[PDB]
């Protein structure tokens, strides 16, 4: 994907197509006629490009217009437009960059963000890159939110948002070039290696790796083709649809072996009638025999009646005995046909024992995907988000993922250390109460045109509530994150003196030895040029992991990868680290997921931003003031950072046309 | 609109499965009883087998006899003829059941023995005393 057109790509916009933002913002474009938009889409994606050439400089309108050719330089009011439609909603000029035109001297309007998370970072830079004066509230000491890196000496290990998914169309392809981001790329080959600690034969691997995913396929065509869906009224999530193809697995393997020994007997005891018959016609071959040789030993001469009985017994012997040998040969083509037919058995199990710990760690790796377990996760809705996935390959971020929170935050008023607890909005303005957190005492009044909610939504889920809506929140949003699903997934980094594994392999798994504890340090991760190791607790056991003591848990940790190398290979680590997200007060869990009874809808939702009431009733109806930005906004970029941003960027723009206005729809 | 590969799945199981919280035990359950049920009836029926399989031995070896070679002649003499009256006596129209007999009469001279010496032997007469049993 490359030309003007490879930039259309990369900002995730259509190229021969047009969008229902611009459409919103271009009305007179998308109503004319056919080579009007052909000349508008040409205008967008070009400029596009431009800024996606070099993203570490401003480009103003003055820096395009020249750079375009007739007949699409001729019209200048157009391309001002698009220009200025573009950097509103940050598809250019946006992330870090050196401004070539000085800020306005003046602020115009007033918003304070809630939270220091990269998706506030986004809306507060760039409503401040528009000419209003913005200032960020943490309740933390620190930025970043849910990008945290643990930096002692060296060692630097991620306990936050680790990889970058795909650079084709990621709006952090092109922060990457902004700010120092040394990407290297994980390696897709994982090692299983079982609860003795040696490694899974391959033939085991691909066996049950081709069988996983067809199962996942076969929930999918559960949903879609059958509209298994619901049960007992209730929605049914993909633990409950790969346990029950699992069960018509197991089910039909089982009738197919009774289908088997069926015919194996039903062919055998029409051998019992022949042979029965062999017998009771063996008995009178016999008889017949005696009185064909009595019939014989009167001696000659005789009269033609003796002859007679000679000549004709001895024909009732000799047709008797080819009835005895056609079906010595018919019973001869069954008898021979039961040894085949016992030399294809159908298979003894459809899945066997230990190989159930094994899918068993696929099913892990599953739940440390979503950050929770298969039992809540939306059968229908749970990869909703799998289309917009980016293209190229998954890059670690070696120097840690928080050089970019801190690098936005640079020009930026952030009021560390202030937690939120109340939000006020009416028609004449906001004002919201914080607490210094450190002395609970001290609290602080902040007034402003509208505010930003980057809250996680674990704290919006909170009860009771850590922060206070005044006047509460309208029920369609607070349902909306009642039935929004949020995960938690944690992290175990341990530092050695140095390597006792394969530097070759970035990633190795242990299978656990029950369903219940599969997701108990189930894949252990080289990702980092100091003596890192660090191993992931995902699934249900993170949920237990988090109130049980962290010595114990690199106790677990060092038991585990004792046997994989070896008992007096591994060292004891200098110092760990152990993640626990749920029990963050400003996180609350990990990242969002789909719940069985949720959809992506509830994403839309929660991006709708709130109207108060008429403050004296009679009046026209007041403006928005109380927006939401944050990973559970984006609908098609959930739970990430690339989508939390996003978010970010997009309400930066609704902000600013709301009440800086909108040039840009002339 | 198809499993992936060999797995199985249409309506009418699924909702057998999901009948109720143990429908899928029960389901399979029985399933395992039918299975070593006819299993043993299986393993029964080899054994009732064996046995006269063993009834069966040496076959019928011993109560075999020399096949008779011989030439078809044209005439008769007088004896195949009150041979060929009683085993039609005996038999009637099975006439490769006649022919055999006689020994020396392929198949089809036992049918034109039915049209000429007739009245003299009075075959149709002794034809119908086979057909009265
Ligand atoms: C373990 C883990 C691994 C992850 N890995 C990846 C990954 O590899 N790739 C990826 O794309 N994404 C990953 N993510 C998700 C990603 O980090 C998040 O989606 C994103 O960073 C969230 O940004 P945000 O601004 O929306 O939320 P946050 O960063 O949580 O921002 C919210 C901010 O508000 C502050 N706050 C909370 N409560 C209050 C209060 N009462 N008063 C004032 N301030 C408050 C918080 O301190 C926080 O700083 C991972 C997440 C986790 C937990
Ligand atoms: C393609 C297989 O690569 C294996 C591998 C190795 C190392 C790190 C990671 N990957 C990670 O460490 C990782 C990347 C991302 S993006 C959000 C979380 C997260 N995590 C844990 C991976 C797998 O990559 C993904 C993992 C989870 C995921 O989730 C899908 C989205 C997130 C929630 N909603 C659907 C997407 C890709």
């Amino acid at each position: 994907p490359s030309g003007v057109e490879g930039a259309a790509f990369q900002s995730r916009l259509p190229h021969d197509r047009m969008t229902s933002q611009e459409a919103a913002c271009f009305p007179d474009i998308i109503s004319g006629p056919q080579q009007t938009q052909k000349v508008f889409l040409f205008i967008r994606n070009r400029t596009l490009q431009l800024w996606l050439d070099n993203p570490k400089i401003q480009l103003t309108f003055e820096a395009t217009l020249q750079q375009l050719e007739a007949p699409y330089n001729s019209d200048t009011v157009l391309v001002h437009r698009v220009h200025s439609y573009l950097e509103r909603h940050g598809l250019i000029n946006f992330g870090i960059y050196k401004r070539i035109k000085p800020l306005p001297t003046k602020k115009t309007g007033k918003v304070i963000i809630i939270g220091s998370g990269v998706s506030g970072l986004a809306a507060a830079r760039q409503l401040q890159s528009f000419g209003m004066d913005v200032t960020l509230l943490e309740a933390r000491d620190r930025v970043g939110g849910r990008v945290a890196t643990f930096r002692k000496g060296n060692y630097v290990a991620d306990l936050g948002a680790m990889v970058v998914t795909g650079l084709g169309g990621n709006p952090m392809a092109v922060v990457s070039k902004q700010v120092n981001m040394e990407l290297a790329k994980i390696k897709q080959k994982c090692p299983l290696y079982e609860a003795n600690g040696q490694a899974v034969p391959k033939e085991k691997d691909e066996m049950v790796e081709q069988e996983f995913n067809r199962l996942l396929e076969a929930t999918s065509y559960l949903s879609h083709q059958l509209d298994f869906n619901v049960l007992n009224n209730k929605p049914v999530s993909l633990g409950q649809a790969l346990e029950v193809v699992i069960q018509l697995q197991e089910k039909h393997v089982k009738d197919e072996q009774i289908e088997h020994w069926k015919k194996i007997v039903k062919t055998q005891e029409e051998l019992k009638e022949l042979l029965n018959k062999m017998v009771n016609l063996k008995e009178k071959i016999k008889e017949l025999h005696q009185q064909y040789k009595e019939a014989s030993e009167v001696k000659p001469p005789r009269d033609i009646t003796a002859e007679f009985l000679v000549k004709s017994k001895h024909r009732d012997l000799t047709a008797l005995c080819k009835e005895y040998d056609e079906l010595a040969e018919t019973q001869g083509k069954l008898e021979e046909k039961l040894q085949e037919l016992e030399a294809n058995p159908p298979s003894d199990v459809y899945l066997s024992s230990r190989d159930r710990q094994i899918l068993d760690w696929h099913f892990a790796n599953l739940e440390f995907a979503n950050a929770t377990p298969l039992s809540t996760l939306s059968l229908k809705h749970w990869d909703q988000d799998d289309d917009f996935e980016f293209t190229g390959s998954h890059l670690t971020v070696r120097n840690g993922y928080s050089c970019v929170p801190v690098a936005l935050a640079e020009g930026l008023d952030i009021k560390l250390n202030t937690a939120v607890r109340q939000v006020r909005y009416t028609a004449s303005g906001c004002e919201v109460i914080a607490v210094n957190t450190r002395s609970t005492s001290q609290t602080f009044i902040y007034k402003c045109d509208a505010v930003l909610c980057t809250l996680p939504l674990g704290v919006l889920k909170q009860q009771p509530p850590a922060v206070q809506f005044v006047p509460p929140l309208p029920e369609w949003k607070t349902s909306a994150v009642q039935r929004m699903g949020f995960g938690n997934l944690n992290k175990v980094v341990l530092c050695f003196d140095r390597v006792f594994w394969d530097p070759s392999v970035n990633l190795f798994g242990h299978v656990g030895s029950t369903t219940a504890s599969r997701g108990e340090l189930f894949l252990f991760w080289n990702l980092y040029k100091a003596p890192i190791l660090l191993a992931l607790v995902a699934g249900e056991a993170a949920g237990i992991m988090e109130n049980i003591s962290d010595d114990v848990i690199v106790g677990r940790c060092l038991a585990i990868l004792k046997g994989i190398f070896g008992s007096s290979a591994v060292p004891q680590p200098k110092e760990t680290v152990v993640s626990r997200w749920r029990a963050d007060p400003w996180a609350r869990g990990s990242y969002s997921y789909v719940a069985a009874g949720s959809s992506g809808n509830d994403y839309d939702l929660m991006a709708q931003p709130i109207t108060p009431g008429p403050s004296i009733p009679g009046a026209p109806q007041p403006i928005p003031r109380l927006f939401f930005a944050g990973e559970h906004t984006i609908r098609n970029y959930p739970a990430t950072v690339h989508g939390a941003l996003l978010s970010g960027l997009r309400e930066a723009g609704r902000i600013a046309d709301q009440f800086l206005g909108a040039m840009y729809t002339l | 609109r198809k499993p992936p590969k060999g797995m199985f799945l249409s309506q009418e199981d699924v909702e057998a499965v999901s009948a109720n919280a143990t429908a899928a035990t029960t389901v399979l359950r029985q399933l395992d009883m039918e299975l070593v049920s006819v299993k043993r009836q299986i393993q029964n029926i080899k054994q009732t087998n064996s046995a006269l399989k063993e009834k069966l031995d040496g076959g019928i070896e011993p109560y075999r006899l020399p096949e008779v070679i011989q030439k078809c002649n044209a005439r008769w003499t007088t004896e195949e003829q009150l041979l060929a009256v009683q085993a039609i006596r005996k038999y009637g129209r099975d006439f490769q059941a006649i022919s055999d007999v006689i020994g020396n009469k392929s198949v089809v001279q036992v049918k034109n023995f039915f049209v000429n010496y007739r009245r003299r032997f009075n075959i149709d007469e002794v034809l119908q005393e086979w057909e009265a049993e």
